């Protein structure tokens, strides 16, 4: 029945960056969540504990932002070089996202 | 304002490349290929018993 738990599900799409492992380093492919009296029953005669201390990532994950950017800048005057500074402000802020 | 982002923690598995010679079934074959089969009419295989 416990094999019917672990084989009724298709492994998902995403590969994580850091993976949970043993002290040996074998990766873990699942999580059981039980109540307390069921866990005491399963750990006497039906299962075996093979490890106690695991390797676990600590940092959260971050992103690469490539967002649609918005430009609002006041311009004093109507000249060619003074209106191109709105255009320079696009590549000034798109550089800061790098 | 529509922001486009991308994760850095999780990457997909798009293709699952299955080769037939990775399988256990490839014993029961004799996988010899032609690069010309469509040009061939009735081919024959002989047995002497």
């Amino acid at each position: 029945w416990l094999v019917d738990l672990t084989t009724a599900t298709q492994p998902s799409v995403a590969v994580p960056r850091l993976t949970h492992a043993d002290t040996r380093g074998r990766p873990v492919d699942g999580v059981l969540v039980t109540t307390a009296p069921i866990k005491q029953r399963l750990l006497q005669s039906f299962l075996k504990v093979e490890d106690t201390e695991a390797d676990v990532p600590v940092t959260y994950g971050e992103m690469v932002l490539n967002g649609a950017n918005l430009v609002t800048a006041l311009v004093m005057g109507k000249a060619v070089r003074s209106l191109d500074d709105v255009g320079r402000h696009l590549l000034e802020m798109q550089e800061e996202q790098l | 304002d529509v922001e486009f982002d991308a994760l850095l923690g999780s990457y997909c598995n798009t293709l699952s490349l299955v080769r037939f010679l990775e399988l256990g079934l490839s014993v029961a074959c004799v996988c010899t290929k032609f690069p010309e089969l469509a040009y061939m009419n009735e081919g024959r295989v002989q047995f002497e018993v």
